[PDB]
């Protein structure tokens, strides 16, 4: 799956 | 619609864009994947997460 990568 | 980029990021899969700060990505869908877009940046289509970028308006 994808991720919502952080800022 | 086009994006500007704030912040770097990595792709971490080959469908994903690496892009950085002040890059302007070209031609930016909305998809289904919540949080990621899809847009040109130098010739190439990949999907980058959209709270690293801003809709140019």
């Amino acid at each position: 799956p994808l991720p919502r990568p952080r800022v | 619609v086009d994006y500007i980029v704030e912040y770097d990021y990595d792709a971490v899969h080959d469908d994903e864009l690496t892009i950085r700060v002040g890059e302007i990505i070209r031609n930016v869908k909305k998809l289904q994947e919540e949080g990621w877009l899809e847009g040109e940046l130098n010739g190439r289509r990949g999907m980058f997460p959209d709270n690293f970028v801003k809709e140019i308006k």
